[PDB]
């Protein structure tokens, strides 16, 4: 994610996204929106018995990963809580955890 | 400035029925034709 | 309130594009297709320049029809 394009951040400000105090600050009495960021990163996957046999240096493990739509929300860009608490619980019971 | 100016083209791409997709007059335009096209598209498929 | 109602119904039809021959009584929020982004411009628009008091809450979440933006707009 690089932002280069000042027509995103007028479409995305006309949107009621970003806020125009500051950062984003979550869990804050006072939150009106996020602020735009950028970040590349990239990492190294692979099987954990292709890994241990490989000797390679190993500093997490996936166990389970799931992807749904918040379909039933008032608006498509609000949230539903319904769907992510069932997104949760999937991947937990998934996991065996 | 392009050197070629040919193509094939969808000279039905600015129709669209809000109404049923329970949009707006000023919404639709806004929206890439793109999205409405596949819309009606998965609509017909689905119904079919 | 005969004043305040029919400007307020102009704004509507403005930010809706709609033609007030169909943005009746009977007419509801959801199929005119106004989402709360939307809802949040009328509101916006409609306290900077109509001053009435349409804070936290939109019009389409409480006001599932016209009809209850228009009771809302009586101040009953």
């Amino acid at each position: 994610n690089v932002l280069t394009n000042p027509d995103m951040t007028a479409g995305l400000d006309a949107g009621h996204f970003l806020s125009r105090s500051g950062n984003c600050k979550t869990f804050d009495d006072e939150a009106d929106g996020y602020c735009r960021g950028e970040a590349v990163v990239t990492l190294i996957l692979k099987r954990l018995p292709d890994a241990q046999a490989d000797k390679d240096p190993i500093q997490a493990s996936i166990l389970g990963i799931a992807t749904n739509h918040s379909a039933e929300a008032a608006s498509i860009t609000r949230p539903h809580a319904g769907a992510q608490q069932d997104l949760f619980q999937q991947v937990l019971t998934e996991t065996g955890l | 400035v392009s050197g070629t100016g040919f193509g094939c083209w969808l000279h039905e791409a600015g129709e669209f029925d809000a109404a049923y997709f329970n949009m707006s007059p000023r919404e639709a335009p806004q929206v890439d034709p793109a999205q409405r096209l596949a819309l009606l598209t998965a609509t017909e498929a689905l119904e079919q | 309130i005969g004043t305040v109602w029919r400007d307020a119904l102009k704004i509507l039809s403005e930010e809706s594009g709609l033609t007030d021959e169909e943005l009746t009584d009977d007419t509801s929020f959801a199929d005119v297709g106004v989402d709360s982004l939307m809802s949040l411009v009328i509101t916006s628009r409609l306290r900077d320049e109509l001053d009435i008091d349409f804070p936290d809450r939109a019009l389409f979440e409480e006001c599932q029809t016209i009809f209850d933006l228009r009771k809302r707009f009586s101040g009953s």
